[PDB]
């Protein structure tokens, strides 16, 4: 299948081989075992320009995990910002939730990210919402010890 | 001295016989093998973490190890990896020359002081560190035809009633069981558990506890109260030793009175210590045993050994329990070992047969039959006492070496009758001045050979071993045949030859020989003519020299390397790679589909299939296999179409059509190494795995930009795979008075297995596991099944105080001198060498990110003395006919008949093919040696003339040519016909006697047609400049 | 195993030197079958038992 | 060096060439006697 060879360009990060894939339309909506998409791989891994160019065709903006996890979560967990932003703008839902109540959010807010965290509150995301746990962006901010986000999300 | 053994026939008898039985009891008390010691010392640190990932392994096992191996000896270098398959292995190796057991000794201490700073686990499982660079003289597998036990059941049997045995068997050293002794196994259930609240914690605890050595006292013991009769010793609780009594272990007692016992929350059973592994042989349940042959040990008296001793032990073997042998190195040693004795053998007798040819009597074709053996025995015992053995190597060394051998025996019977036959001497005074003309010249010749083959045994390292083999075999025949050629041959002409008429030269006689003396005495008139006419254009010649040595240049440059030949072992194997995250299952299709291919379009080649799923010499797992193939004989599969080579390439071009996964065959090594480079790419900073990855990416891409000069070049390790990370909230566990400690207990016994105690089956301690049946462990929605029992006494579900999401990490993490690595192979492109595709790679890796560095590994160090040596080598010769002649110029005439031999080597492997090996290279230089040896003769016959009658430039060229020409042809054609069943030679260690065929044929034939013509064209040339 | 066999618990320094401190029966309480039941344990709640 | 440190209070400071490349006596507690007596012996 043409679908794992993306799979593997997607997550090693060549665009040159991805963009070949494109041409001959291998499968945008490939998964493994996991669930992971050619762009959770790309998001996770942060490369934008295979983003971009998986968005252009036709790629589940809200693809789910087998545990309910998505781009935009990959995206915020990790430190990518621009991932972030060209996510959202396609779509990408700010307010998603993981089978254990994780949003984008939380993974920012969990991680740091001050500068992911201002651009997901400016897109609606909930300063409401509790994970499993009931921990809300605040929670996860003040036990983490951190002051700044602390300000930010209050 | 000739003259002394000339007045002392019986004295010099002595010497050959003392010299004979020296060498009898040598090749009696001498260790036959296929190959020496050639691999640098390696110790291996093998340890296992039941259950642990490549992670976890790395950074409590791997790193705590590694930063200890400090104030060893002689370290070259260190490697070492962490699988997920919770094992880890640290690969020393050591400075060629080492004793290997020092250096064990030095790794093992060291180990053990840090044995305190590692898990608790990884210390009950235990710590292995052993000599690695040993091979398998053969491995023993063990079927069961009847389809009435397991691999586990055939495992235990071997262990407990055949490993033992055959390692106390005569002449092996060790022996590897491929497989595991029984374990008890408890497989829990967690519906069951929970339902009794209960937890793996409680279940460790009890067997813990009913399943223990208690230690207690005696009865009267000392000091006892006087008046004490009797002194017996207490025996309390002792290890269990059945299945039954497991199962009747107690664990909790309801307070309604039934009781819990082990047997009502788990099924409790016999099984293996692990199952990542399952092996087959045709499709049937295998184990097996790999055995090493012990130092200074006979493979063959030790191959028998062992079948005997099996024999010994069948009629003791379960019901449809038979052993086969997928794997033997003894059949090569066979075959190597008959086939020098058959050469040696019909070399004897084409002496004899050219010996009579030409000169016609059977007293003198009868020395040489004498002269060669009693040199041949008598090199065994210079072998012997150097420490050397019989093997491949110095087998071929002495086949090469008869040519010298049955040289030096010709060319002293010769001279003696051609001197008889020129005047009326009787041999006792026709052998003293037949010696006093070549007595100088032969001691002359052992100096120039030595000075030839000795400096080769200064290599280092590995390549080193190889040379020192030849190399000092060649030059121990060569320097003992020159001492009988000045003992034994002046003795054995001087009593065996009878009178010859001068005049005499058989010319009128009867019949053949009458006429082959009439058309070789008129063969040896148009020869000096011709030389005659040669003499009158020397300028006409010296050009068509320089176009021989130019033609040589060109076809020596163009002449592709390998280090050894390649052959048909009988055996290959077929490497298979499923993707990530596939299932054992999965990968045993792969493999039946693979073995059924071998079994049906290959049944008339291929005799068994040896399937190992889950092994790789670069990564295991449940993704990987490997299937070692077994050939039938060489008599049963006949021409190339149904070699190795020819049967790889069509398995390999079958199993593409597999979209599963990626199946290829491939022969093996020739010794177990390849060509190509062993880069290192290594994390100099603190930069991680990721950014190590990107580093070796980028690197792989831009040597994907120079298909001229890289080809092939690719990791040698696993791709990083998803994993599923499991996050326990400390805060709702506290909350619930759940134990961090039972959650890691009832998680880590559950999913990884945990190995509890030790038992007795059948008086044998054997280990006891305890984990989870298997369908309630296999999917991420299994783990909310688990309930872990808090302080309030209720039971608390793993989705309760915890999340999971999917992550990437590694299968298997390298390091290399204690710094993260990764591994990359690659080989030069077609036509540049080695040493220029390094200096490329030193290049690309020179533009990496900031933080990485790079090393050279194996056969890539160790890597540049040829031409040192063979510059020292050309001085000590030149000084050596300097003094033999007593002139700075004269020398020069002898060490120009070089490239007469090396043209001719370099046309045959051109043309049929072959490389430029080890065994073409020793070829040459036994061709140069004879060749110099004949030119050494000539221009002392000719110097001699000129000295002593005072005989003219040209009439002392032309007589000594004349006098050289028998002798020179006769031990040509003799060498030529012993050399040829080598050159067609096919199957059975073919690659190696074609290499020693083609190599000296080829350049025997142009050595001896175009020296006869030069070599008197040089001396001249030479004597009018100087 | 601490009263019929005798434990060994710690070291002690005896003059300087370090030697061993052991925890064994009177010989007169471990010398017959029968003095097996003399020794007592303590159970959970207290209560001692043969 | 040596002598422009014995100068220095409290304090043991010596400069010394490394011998390329005196007694050295050793007292020894035969009995039981203990450190602080093993001291008076050597005071």
């Amino acid at each position: 299948d043409l679908g794992k060879k993306l799979l593997e360009a997607a997550r090693a990060g060549q665009d040159d081989e991805v963009r070949i894939l494109m041409a001959n339309g291998a499968d945008v909506n490939a998964r493994d075992f996991t669930g992971w998409t050619p762009l959770h791989l790309a998001a996770h891994f942060g490369h934008l320009e295979i983003v971009e160019v998986l968005l252009k065709n036709g790629a589940d903006v809200n693809a789910k995990d087998s545990l309910g996890v998505t781009p935009l979560h990959l995206a915020a967990r990790r430190g990518h910002l621009e991932i972030v932003e060209v996510l959202l703008k396609n779509g990408a839902d700010v307010n998603a939730s993981d089978s254990h109540g994780f949003t984008p959010l939380h993974l920012a807010a969990k991680r740091g990210h001050l500068e992911i965290v201002e651009v997901l509150l400016k897109n609606g995301a909930d300063v409401n919402a509790q994970d499993k746990f009931g921990k809300t962006a605040f929670d996860i901010s003040i036990d983490n010890g951190n002051e700044d986000l602390a300000e930010i999300l209050q | 001295m000739p003259n002394f053994f000339i007045d002392r026939p019986i004295f010099a008898w002595v010497i050959a016989i003392i010299i004979m039985l020296a060498g009898g009891l040598a090749i009696l008390k001498l260790p036959v093998a296929q190959y020496p010691t050639i691999a640098p010392p390696a110790v291996t640190i093998s340890a296992s973490y039941p259950g642990a990932d490549a992670k976890t392994v790395q950074d409590t096992v791997t790193q705590v190890i590694e930063q200890n191996m400090n104030g060893i000896d002689n370290l070259m270098y260190m490697s070492s990896n962490s699988d997920s398959t919770g094992t880890v292995q640290i690969t020393l190796t050591f400075e060629s020359g080492t004793d290997a057991d020092i250096a064990q000794v030095q790794v093992q201490n060291k180990l053990q002081l840090a044995m305190p700073l590692l898990p608790q686990e990884v210390q009950q499982q235990g710590v292995s560190v052993e000599k690695s660079s040993s091979s398998f003289l053969m491995v023993v597998g063990v079927i069961n035809t009847d389809g009435t036990m397991t691999q586990e059941d055939i495992s235990d049997y071997v262990a407990a009633n055949m490993k033992d045995a055959i390692s106390r068997t005569s002449g092996v050293g060790d022996v590897q069981l491929f497989g595991s002794q029984y374990a008890m196994r408890i497989w829990m259930n967690p519906n069951e558990l929970n339902k009794f609240q209960l937890t793996p914690v409680d279940v460790i605890t009890a067997i813990k506890a009913q399943n223990a050595q208690v230690a207690a006292g005696q009865l009267g013991g000392t000091p006892p109260v006087k008046g004490q009769q009797l002194n017996a010793s207490i025996i309390a609780q002792t290890r269990l030793t059945s299945t039954e009594e497991f199962g009747k272990i107690l664990l909790k007692v309801n307070q309604d009175g039934s009781r819990v016992l082990l047997r009502d929350v788990a099924k409790i059973e016999l099984g293996g210590e692990n199952y990542d592994i399952i092996a087959e042989f045709n499709g049937q349940p295998a184990s097996g045993l790999g055995i090493k042959l012990a130092t200074g040990a006979n493979a063959l008296d030790t191959a028998a050994a062992i079948r005997a001793e099996l024999a010994k032990m069948e009629p003791f073997f379960p019901s449809g329990l038979k052993i086969v042998y997928p794997y033997d190195t003894t059949p090569f040693v066979k075959i190597s070992i008959h086939e020098v004795v058959k050469t040696l053998v019909e070399a004897i007798i084409l002496v004899f047969l050219v010996m009579y040819l030409f000169l016609q009597n059977f007293r003198a074709t009868l020395i040489p039959t004498i002269a060669v053996p009693v040199v041949l025995l008598g090199t065994f015992a210079v072998l012997a006492a150097f420490g050397f053995s019989i093997n491949t190597l110095t087998m071929f060394g002495m086949v090469l070496a008869i040519g010298l051998l049955v040289d030096d025996a010709i060319v002293v019977v010769e001279n003696v009758e051609r001197v008889m036959a020129e005047e009326g001497l009787p041999p006792k005074e026709a052998t003293r001045k037949s010696m006093g003309q070549i007595q100088g010249a032969l001691v002359g010749i052992a100096m120039v050979l030595s000075a030839v083959f000795v400096p080769m045994a200064f290599f280092g390292g590995s390549t080193g071993a190889i040379y020192r083999q030849f190399s000092i075999t060649i030059v121990s025949a060569m320097a003992l045949s020159v001492l009988v050629a000045l003992i034994l041959t002046p003795a054995l002409c001087a009593t065996m030859l009878k009178p010859i008429a001068k005049g005499d030269h058989g010319e009128g006689k009867k019949g053949f020989f009458g006429w082959f003396n009439r058309m070789f005495e008129k063969s040896t008139h148009h020869y000096t003519d011709s030389v005659g006419g040669i003499l009158r254009s020397t300028g006409r010649y010296l050009v068509l020299y320089l176009i021989i040595v130019v033609g040589m240049a060109y076809l020596f440059v163009r002449l592709p390397s390998s280090f050894l030949p390649d052959e048909d072992q009988g055996v290959f194997m077929t490497m298979v790679q499923l993707p990530a995250g596939a299932t054992q299952e999965r990968t045993q299709k792969v493999l039946n589909e693979v073995t059924h291919y071998y079994l049906t379009k290959e049944k008339n080649n291929v005799e068994s299939v040896f399937a190992v799923n889950g092994f790789g010499f670069a990564g295991r797992g449940q993704n990987t296999g490997i299937a070692f193939v077994s050939l039938k004989d060489w008599a049963d599969r006949p021409g190339e179409e149904n070699k190795v080579e020819a049967i790889t390439m069509r398995a390999t071009r079958a199993f593409s059509q597999i979209k599963d996964a990626m199946v290829f065959a491939f022969n093996l090594p020739a010794i177990v190494t390849a060509t190509g480079f062993d880069f290192e790419l290594i994390d100099q900073a603190g930069l991680g795995h990721e950014k190590l990855t990107q580093a070796r990416n980028q690197l792989l891409a831009e040597a994907a930009k120079h298909p001229d000069m890289l080809t092939s070049v690719r990791p040698n390790g696993l791709e990083d795979t998803p994993q599923f990370k499991i996050d326990i909230d400390q805060e709702k566990a506290q909350a619930l008075g759940v134990s961090i400690n039972d959650i890691n207990t009832t998680l880590g016994a559950a999913w990884g297995g945990s190995y509890v105690n030790d038992f007795i089956d059948r008086g044998r301690v054997k280990k006891v596991y305890v984990m989870s049946e298997a369908k309630y462990r296999m999917l991420p929605d299994d783990i909310g099944d688990w309930y872990v029992r808090a302080a309030d006494g209720q039971m608390v579900p793993f989705s309760a105080f915890s999340s999971s999401r999917w992550e990437y990490g590694s299968p298997r993490l390298e390091r290399y001198n204690g710094l993260p690595s990764m591994e990359i192979l690659g080989q030069a492109a077609p036509g540049k060498s080695t040493g220029e595709a390094m200096e490329l790679m030193e290049q690309l890796a020179s533009k990496l990110p900031t933080g990485v560095g790079y090393d050279w590994t194996g056969m890539s160090y160790q890597e540049n003395q040829a031409p040192s040596l063979y510059a020292i080598s050309l001085i000590v010769v030149f000084l050596c006919l300097a003094a033999l002649y007593e002139s700075w110029s004269i020398p020069f005439s002898v060490m120009l008949v070089v490239p007469l031999g090396v043209i001719g080597a370099l046309l045959a492997a051109t043309f049929r093919g072959l490389t430029n090996d080890v065994y073409f290279q020793v070829g040459l230089l036994t061709t140069i040696g004879l060749s110099a040896k004949n030119a050494i003769l000539i221009v002392e016959f000719a110097k001699d003339l000129m000295d002593k009658e005072g005989k003219g430039l040209i009439e002392a060229t032309l007589d000594a040519v004349r006098m050289r020409l028998r002798p020179i042809l006769m031990t040509s054609l003799a060498f030529i016909l012993g050399v040829m069943p080598l050159v067609i030679s096919t199957g059975a260690g073919s690659g190696a006697q074609n290499a020693v065929g083609t190599g000296v044929m080829g350049g025997m034939v142009t050595a001896t047609v175009l020296a006869i013509f030069f070599v008197p064209v040089f001396f001249v040339v030479v004597r009018r400049r100087f």
